[PDB]
Order: C-alpha cells, then sequence, then structure tokens
RNA sequence: GGCCAGAACCAGCCCUACUGCAUUAUCCUGUCGGGGAUCAAAAUCCGGCGGGCAACGAAGUGCAAGAAUCUUGGGUCUUGG
RNA sequence: UAAGCCCAAUUAGUGAUUGCCCAUUAUUCCUUUGGUAAGGGCGGAAACAAAUGGAGAAAGUGUAGCCCUUCCGAUGUA
RNA sequence: AUCGAAUCGCCACCUACAAGACUGGAGCUUGCUCCCUCGAAGGCGCCAAGUAUAUUCAUGAUCACAAGACA
C-alpha cells in the first residue's frame, strides 16, 4: 500500500536545494502544496513544498495540523521515526550516494579493489560449488558427455589408440 | 514557487496649491509585480475617483506590505474584471494559500484561465483570511477535515537534471545514452 | 616580492605540490600515476617519477597542464630532489634501452628514497597499489563531476 | 550556418555547468585519407606513419543548457563530413 | 545484405573475427509514437545505430476509430494522373514508425538518408535480435508517464490491422512462441542465477575485512 | 628556419566568484476574552493588554561603489608582445 | 501528465533581482576608404668603412599616397 | 593481396514477462499497523587471477591519431 499524504507523514525531498532531506508534513495547504518542517535538520525549517517534490515514507508521527514547533519536536523524538528510517536500505543508499559524490581519486581506487576482491572470491566460491553440483555451461556439458565418453573410450580399439599416440609425446 | 505579485501600500496626495493648501492624504492597497506598476495603479485610482492626476500630485510612500508567517489558511478574495460583452463582473472567491500575495496571485491566474482576464482589466477589492466555519465552497471546505489523507497517484516523477537519461535499460536504471 | 627574472619565480598551482600523486594525461605514460618531485626553475616543467618499479615511469619532466594533481600526497622531505637539475635533462647537439650511467644512478637513488618514503606513510601499502593502478576513462564516466 | 564554430555533444555532459568544466580543453577529430602523408615524428617514430589524420581544436564556451559545447578548430573549419562522427575531448590543459 | 564472395575472401585473408557494430535495441512497447520518433530521429542524426522492436505495440492518443480515420485520410491522398510513383502508404506498424521518423529527418539530403538507413524496425522481436543484449526504453516517451490514464489510446497494431496490414496474426503467434521460449529459458538458469547470488553473499566472509568496510561505506554490502 | 605545435610569462580587453547600506508593524510573540471544531483538544479567525529583531545565508524589498593585489580564478586560434 | 489555450517564472517559500538560440543592429578590436576633417615632424642632433642594427625623412589636392597620431561617415534606381 | 586506415565495453548473471489507480508478504481498521530479503543499484571490467612477500618498464628525452586493439 502507498503511504498517504497526511499531517505527521515523513517525506523525502526529491529535487531542488533540499534534495534527499527528510521532513514532516505538518500541514496541507491544497491538492498541490504542504508545509514541511524537520527540527533535526538545519536547512529544514517550516516551508512550503510542492507535492510533486516529495516522497511519502512509511512513518507518520502523531501531530495535528499546524502543530507547534515544540510539539513536532517531541513527537519526532518519541516516535523514533528518524532512527528507524536511518536503518532502512534506501536511507543507507542516500548516504552512499553522498559519499561517492565527494569521493577522491584515492577512495575511488579503494572501492575498486574492494569490489574486485569480492568479485574474485565470489568466483572462488562459485567454482568450488560448481565442482560438486554442476550449474555452469562448461560443467553441465562436461557431465552430459562423461557417461557417453566413458562408454565409447572403454572399447579395446580406443585403448590401442590411447597408448600408441600418447607414447609419441 | 513564490507569488509573482507583491503587496504594496501607496500613500499620496494632490500637490498643495492656493486652492487646496492642505490636500487629503490617501492610502492605497494594490498587488503589483513592481513598485512602478504599483504607482501606476495608484494614480489611475486617484484619477478615476479623486479627480487628481499624477502630474498634479506626489507619492508619500510606496513600501511593500510584508507577508505574515506561512500558514495554511482560507483567503476570501473580492475581485472584479471588465469585459466588453458584460461590462464589470464582480465575484467573491475562496482560495487556499499561505499568504495574501499568494492568494491574490492565484486569483489572477484563476481569472486568466476561467474568464480570460488579464491583469490590467482586474481590480482587487479586498483579500482577507477567514475561519474554516465561514467557508461556503465545498471545493475549499474539503481541506478542513481533521484527518485529511490521500495517496499520490498518476505522478510523473522526473529524475534529477544531472542524472536524466535518454535511453535506459528496460527493467533497470542503467543509462545507455545520457 | 619574488622577481620574475629570478629563477625561483613560480606561478604553479598549489595542487601540484611536491609529493602529490598525479595522473598523467598525455604522452607515452598516459593513464599512469606518478609522484611530483619538484618544479624546475624559471617556472619550468614539473619533474615526476612514480617509482619505475611500480609503474615503469622514470624520472621525467612534464608540463603541469598535462597532469591531474590529486589530493592524496606522500611525504617527500626525506627524498633529496636536489640532484634533479635542469642540466640533467639536456642533450648534446647532434649532426648529420640506452640510459646514461649518471641518469641510471640518479634514478636508482631517487626511487630508493621515494619507495622508502611511501612505506613509512600510513596506508603505504594502499598507496603503493594506488601508484600501480591505471587511470582510464570508462563508458558512463563523468570526470567533470568528480573530486580528485 | 557559420562554419567557423562547431557544436559537439559529449557523453555524460548534459548540463551547462558540466560543459563549463571543458572550456579550454583540446579537441581532436580523427579520420583517414587515401595515402600516407607527413605527420608528427615522421622520422623520429616511423611506426606513426599511417593514413590516419587528426584535426585539432579547442572548446570555447558552452552552448545552451544541455551540455552542448562550442568548439573552434585550429585555423580552418572542421569538414562537414565529420558531422555525426566521433570527436575526442581530452582532459588537457588540466586545471586540477 | 548477403555478403559477396570477395568480401568473404578478404575477411579470411585478414583473419578477423565476427564483428557487430554498436547497435542500440529499443523496445517500443507502450511508447508514444510521436515522442519516440522525435527522440530516435535526433539520435540517428548524431550517428547512432538503432534497432526498434515491437512496433505493433506503439501507442497513439485518442480512440482507435479517430486514429483509423486519420490513416484513411492519409490513404486517400494519391497522384490522380498516376497512382504509381504516387504517395506510398505502408500499412505495417514498423513501416508506420519508419515513415514517422523519416518525416522528422532531412530526408532529401545525403546526411538525412544516412541517418534513416541506420534505423531498422521490426514487428515483435525477431530471433536475430533476441540474444543481442538488454533492450532499452525511452522514459520521456513512455505511455504511463505521458498519457493521463483516463484518456483512451490506440495500439498501433490494432489500428494497422484494419487499414490493410495482413500479418497481425502472424506477429501475434510468433510473439507468443518467443515469450514461451524465453520464459522456459528463464525458468531454467534460475539455479545459475541463485548460485551466483550465494557466491556473492558467501564471498563477504572470505575477503579481507577492511575491504568489506569500504564496500559498506559506498553501499555495496 | 619567414614552417607546425605546446606551455610560460607581460600589457590591454572580455568574463565569472567573494556584499554592504537602508527598510519591515496589515508583522513577531505571551496572555486574557470570544469564536470554532473535536471523544476531548489544538489550529484557521476576531478583539483587549503587555513585550519585541521572524534576523537561521530573516525577507526573493529599495539602492549597492565589493582594487581577481591581498587570497597565484577563466578566456584571448577574438589583440599585441 | 500538449509539443493546445489563458496567465506567470528562470533553476525556485533557499537564502534576492542576466535560463537559452539566431542579424549586414549595438559595444568593442583589426584593416580599407573619404572628410567642412583635427593635430604633430620636416634648419638632416651628435657619432658610426669593408672583409662581418638596417632603411627612409618630398613644405605635400590627387601617385607605391612625405611620415606619424587622432576622430567621424561609408548601402542606393533615375 | 593490395590494405596504411576512421570506430576504443565485455558477459554462457541484462540479453524473460507484466503493471505504474499501486507487483515483497499479511491483518482489519481500508490507511494504518505488523513481518521480511526493509522495497533507490544486471553482474563484471579499470594493471599481482587479487589486496600481500612482490616484480621489466627510461634515451619513445615536455602535447601531437593509443607508436596499440582478439578483453
Ligand atoms: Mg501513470
Ligand atoms: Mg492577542
Ligand atoms: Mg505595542
Ligand atoms: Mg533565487
Ligand atoms: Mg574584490
Ligand atoms: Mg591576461
Ligand atoms: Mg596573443
Ligand atoms: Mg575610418
Ligand atoms: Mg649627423
Ligand atoms: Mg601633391
Ligand atoms: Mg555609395
Ligand atoms: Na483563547
Ligand atoms: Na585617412
Amino acid at each position: 500500500k502507498s503511504h498517504y499524504i497526511c499531517a505527521g507523514r515523513l517525506v523525502r525531498i526529491l529535487r531542488g536545494p533540499r534534495q534527499d532531506r527528510v521532513g514532516v508534513i505538518v500541514d496541507i495547504v491544497d491538492a498541490n502544496r504542504v508545509l514541511v518542517e524537520n527540527p533535526e535538520d538545519a536547512k529544514m525549517w517550516r516551508h512550503v513544498q510542492n507535492l510533486k517534490n516529495v516522497e511519502p515514507l512509511k512513518y507518520c508521527v502523531s501531530v495535528s495540523r499546524n502543530c507547534s514547533a515544540k510539539a513536532l519536536k517531541d513527537a519526532l523524538a518519541s516516535s523514533k521515526a528518524l532512527e528507524k528510517y536511518a536503518k532502512t536500505r534506501t536511507a543507507a543508499r542516500v548516504e552512499a550516494k553522498k559519499a561517492c559524490a565527494v569521493s577522491t581519486d584515492f577512495e575511488r581506487y579503494q572501492l575498486r579493489v574492494a569490489r574486485r576482491s569480492r568479485a574474485h572470491w565470489a568466483r572462488k566460491v562459485f567454482d568450488e560449488k560448481d565442482a560438486k553440483t554442476p550449474v555452469s555451461w562448461h560443467k553441465v556439458a562436461l557431465k552430459k558427455m562423461l557417461k557417453k565418453a566413458a562408454k565409447m573410450d572403454s572399447t579395446e580399439g580406443a585403448k590401442r589408440r590411447m597408448q600408441k599416440a600418447i607414447a609419441a609425446r | 514557487v513564490k507569488p509573482h505579485l507583491r503587496h504594496y501600500q501607496v500613500v499620496g496626495r494632490e500637490s498643495p496649491s492656493e486652492k487646496n493648501p492642505e490636500p487629503t492624504v490617501y492610502k492605497f492597497e494594490v498587488f503589483a509585480p513592481n513598485f512602478v506598476v504599483a504607482k501606476s495603479r495608484f494614480w489611475r485610482m486617484m484619477r478615476v475617483k479623486n479627480k487628481v492626476k499624477a502630474t498634479h500630485g506626489d507619492v508619500l510612500s510606496c513600501k511593500v506590505v510584508k507577508d505574515a508567517k506561512l500558514v495554511a489558511r482560507n483567503y476570501l478574495v473580492d475581485i472584479a474584471y471588465y469585459s466588453q460583452r458584460c461590462g464589470y463582473t464582480r465575484m467573491v472567491k475562496e482560495f487556499r494559500d499561505v499568504s495574501k500575495t499568494g492568494a491574490v496571485s492565484q486569483a489572477y491566474h484563476d481569472l486568466a484561465s476561467r474568464h480570460r482576464a488579464r491583469y490590467h482589466n482586474i481590480e482587487v477589492l479586498n483579500v482577507k483570511s477567514i475561519p474554516d466555519h465561514e467557508v461556503k465552497h465545498l471545493s475549499i471546505a474539503q481541506y478542513h477535515a481533521p484527518n485529511l489523507s490521500f495517496p499520490l497517484l498518476q505522478r510523473r516523477t522526473k529524475a534529477t537534471r544531472k542524472d536524466r537519461a535518454i535511453f535506459v535499460k528496460k527493467n533497470t536504471k542503467r543509462a545507455v545514452v545520457a | 616580492k619574488v622577481s620574475r627574472k629570478s629563477p625561483e619565480y613560480t606561478t604553479l598551482r598549489k595542487s601540484c605540490a611536491p609529493g602529490a600523486i598525479a595522473i598523467i594525461l598525455a604522452g607515452r605514460f598516459r593513464g599512469r600515476r606518478a609522484v611530483i618531485l619538484k618544479q624546475l626553475p624559471h617556472n619550468g616543467p614539473l619533474v615526476v617519477s612514480g617509482p619505475m618499479k611500480y609503474n615503469g615511469v622514470p624520472i621525467r619532466r612534464i608540463d603541469s597542464r598535462y597532469v591531474i594533481a590529486t589530493s592524496t600526497t606522500v611525504d617527500i622531505s626525506s627524498v633529496d630532489t636536489a640532484p634533479i637539475t635542469a642540466e640533467v635533462f639536456q642533450r648534446p647537439k647532434a649532426e648529420k634501452t640506452l640510459v646514461s650511467d649518471a641518469r641510471a644512478q640518479l634514478q636508482k637513488k631517487i626511487d630508493a628514497a621515494l619507495i622508502a618514503a611511501i612505506k613509512k606513510d600510513a596506508q603505504g601499502k594502499e598507496k603503493a597499489g594506488y601508484l600501480r593502478s591505471v587511470f582510464t576513462v570508462k563508458p558512463g564516466d563523468a570526470p567533470h563531476r568528480w573530486n580528485w | 550556418q557559420t562554419k567557423q564554430t562547431a557544436l559537439v555533444r559529449v557523453e555524460n555532459v548534459n548540463t551547462r555547468e558540466d560543459a563549463t568544466w571543458y572550456v579550454g580543453k583540446r579537441v581532436c577529430y580523427v579520420y583517414h585519407g587515401k595515402k600516407v602523408k607527413r605527420c608528427v615524428r615522421w622520422s623520429k617514430a616511423p611506426a606513426r606513419r599511417s593514413t590516419t589524420r587528426a584535426l585539432w581544436g579547442r572548446v570555447t564556451r558552452p552552448h545552451g543548457n544541455a551540455g552542448m559545447m562550442r568548439v573552434k578548430f585550429n585555423g580552418a573549419s572542421v569538414p562537414a563530413s565529420a558531422i555525426g562522427r566521433r570527436i575526442r575531448v581530452y582532459l588537457y590543459p588540466s586545471q586540477i | 545484405a548477403f555478403p559477396s564472395r570477395k568480401d568473404a575472401f578478404r575477411a579470411q585473408r585478414k583473419g578477423a573475427k565476427k564483428h557487430r557494430p554498436e547497435i542500440i535495441v529499443i523496445d517500443l512497447k507502450d511508447h508514444v509514437l510521436g515522442r519516440a520518433a522525435a527522440v530516435v530521429a535526433k539520435q540517428l542524426l548524431l550517428g547512432k545505430k538503432i534497432t526498434v522492436v515491437r512496433c505493433e505495440q506503439l501507442n497513439i492518443a485518442g480512440t482507435e476509430i479517430r486514429n483509423k480515420i486519420k490513416y484513411l485520410q492519409y490513404l486517400r491522398k494519391r497522384k490522380l494522373t498516376n497512382p504509381t510513383k504516387g504517395p506510398f502508404h505502408h500499412r505495417a506498424p514498423s513501416d508506420v514508425f519508419v515513415r514517422t521518423v523519416r518525416s522528422m529527418l532531412p530526408r532529401y539530403t545525403k546526411r538525412g538518408m544516412k541517418a534513416l538507413n541506420s534505423l531498422v524496425a521490426y514487428e515483435g522481436i525477431p530471433p536475430n535480435v533476441v540474444r543481442t543484449g538488454g533492450r532499452v526504453v525511452i522514459p520521456r516517451a513512455q505511455r504511463h508517464v505521458c498519457y493521463r490514464s483516463e484518456r483512451p489510446y490506440t495500439v498501433l497494431g490494432n489500428m494497422c490491422k484494419h487499414v490493410g496490414w495482413k500479418y497481425s496474426d502472424v506477429v501475434a503467434n510468433l510473439e507468443k512462441a518467443r515469450v514461451e521460449k524465453a520464459s522456459r529459458h528463464h525458468e531454467k538458469q534460475a539455479k545459475l542465477r541463485d548460485a551466483w547470488k550465494s557466491a556473492r553473499k558467501e564471498a563477504l566472509a572470505k575477503m579481507p575485512k577492511h575491504n568489506v568496510e569500504v564496500l559498506k561505506k559506498f553501499g555495496y554490502a
């Protein structure tokens, strides 16, 4: 179910100078505008936001329309919505995007070796497992031909060709 | 977006002379894009009401009336406009906005779209904030519900300008041409 | 206060300081990472040598417009850098791989101090691997938005 | 049209601020002729001899709000046969 | 189309391998016809090689009858003195898209025809394009972001079938077989997909610890 | 070398960065009364009185003259050295 | 979810007043040409061979214009 | 076999499908609560086959089509 636009609903700003910041709806003007405010964010004083620029979140604090600044702060702290939000995956991704944006050439190198190291060990684990139960194209095809090859290579004529041409090496 | 009209207060009078050594001082409320348009609207009002021309008068003050704190309110805008077919048409409309200037600016857009009225054919008689219990229109009164909630449907969410792309892989977010 | 006619005059940007790790943008060693050792007098070209063991870049002079000087640096106070002079890079005129012994000795001495300096520096192992990595412009890359 | 100035679109450069970063950068258009003619290091590096040719220019200013760039080529104008073809935008002269 | 014997002989002398130009494959299903054509026309003029599939699933705003009448008004335009060499009205949905792109190009210049000849259109997804790589979409030309869903719209194939297109049933049968084959292949290879997922999850416990922290900082773990 | 190219510096231009003065009051707050709608409130709203700087990058309000030297910005294949 | 109509903006309730593109127009730089053109210089200052700093300097409507500086105008049928 | 060329991202994990008025799964109270894989990444590739004990690079001399290209 989608999260409704209501008083106390937490939102994330989509675009603009407040992009990726979290606020509380506090009040609804009309079908197009709300009055977002977040006490814990410095740039998130009470202001008007277009509803096309907000993304409702799964958290709604219990405040009335046009609630006092103190009441919103107490409700925000008591509900622990910000603490709960910070533990989600999307919140972590937003922090990750900011880290990459301000990253240096050295940190970009560190991420490159970290991803390459994980890629190398994923292959090591995958190949070890593929040896036991074949799942890739080469191991499944090899299993598909081992039974036929063993039957055909066990003939007396094949064994004569085995040694007569191995010895030449 | 911020309102395109500002709240101006123009104070002016007929220039004193022998016939009128102590002229009356008039205070005028007007919503204009700039103070030059505000002064122009003031002298038009003076000419058609007090029979005083700009060439025979002076302006005492043309300051901007500051908006109050932004609060979701109901604004009752008394507005009128002229058309050739019907002369002068005066209406009273209710708006939801956070300031007097925003309500009046939204009123000008409303008159421009529903009645094809431009700025210079429109007079704003009065604008004021009114309580929820004096709102008559249901389209405005529906926003006073103590528990008003609605989902966001049929929404076109555009990416950030830096991250917009022309071709994107069908079920992913990887940009192919950007 | 420094006279322009003086050899110590310099208008080099602060990012190209000695010890800064630079990406080489042009020339034979494009895409390699090197350490800026000094700037030659008379506002001359930079002298870089990412240790030739790490990336194959020898003691070479390069114009500062052809490097991207990154913020990550290495302490070079221990490295002498004094014997790197302009006369080292001159050649006799002709008329009508091979490395001179003086040039080979200078490379061996400078790189030994440079390699030692990298080891003491914290995250020295990472910076050694950083000096080995090759910079390339990939599809979808936006270097204009990056911080260096 | 005025052929003394050319318009170049660069991948991942879609903003005017993005295009300002490339002001002053050296721009190269690479093609080939029919015969092997003189080049830089013709005698120093004989391996460089080829039918490949390059025309060099520079970015002068951004164009519009969508990362389009204005490029002026050295002396002459870029051929119209280069329209729709690859343009190389290098990272030098560096300002970083 | 079919390579010459000289071309094949030269390739063997050169000893080169198989070559494929960089081609963008667009899935045109539920794309607005005019907005997709304008975007594709500009990309063709910028030297891109583009192949479009599922042209029969393009969309036009309005009722089917209104757009059918629009095509029938185009069909009635013909050179009276000689209908041959007159306007050629193509009924297939892929040719309708090609004509739409052509009118958005300088078709009477060599440069315009170079752009036009770089576009290939198909009904459905033919076998030679199925395995070439991931398909792309045009987000600014997609139906669910362009049309208000209350308004009626037409599917290009449904409109084309009633004005002369004779292969609507052939394309539908071929598309049904393609999706079943792709679904069966995708139902398989699930074990391979989950095997790599567990390999990436288990690799976190084998890599150096400081490399895991770097991954966590940039949101990859 | 009267040829090509790249970097330095100069002088002149052309650009961008860094902002102060003034003004708010139909305003900001607390409190009392009314009024309002609630399960009960609060708020939108109107009055009385007392304080006042809405001062976070306060306001998108009037005017800004801020030596790109300080504190090494950019361009000049749009000039000449 | 206009690329239609009315209105209103310039990266947007953030923190102030130039989004972008096209002229034989405007500003500015270079060159030409003509003025109701505006001014300077023109009594060779002194010294200086080649083999190994240079050249010129006309009292002038008009030329390869005596030289230099400065300002303004420049389309056009009969 | 002339032929020197312009092109510069690979894959046997994207390369299947459908819907944006609702597609991770439940409940009843139908917009809130609860569970989960927490709903904003196709995977690799960027110089040690892997994050460490390491190792040839020059004189191709400061830019010049990468002087090379089967990943
Ligand atoms: Mg939709
Ligand atoms: Mg009171
Ligand atoms: Mg008072
Ligand atoms: Mg602003
Ligand atoms: Mg200053
Ligand atoms: Mg200058
Ligand atoms: Mg110059
Ligand atoms: Mg003149
Ligand atoms: Mg003499
Ligand atoms: Mg004469
Ligand atoms: Mg004339
Ligand atoms: Na009260
Ligand atoms: Na003259």
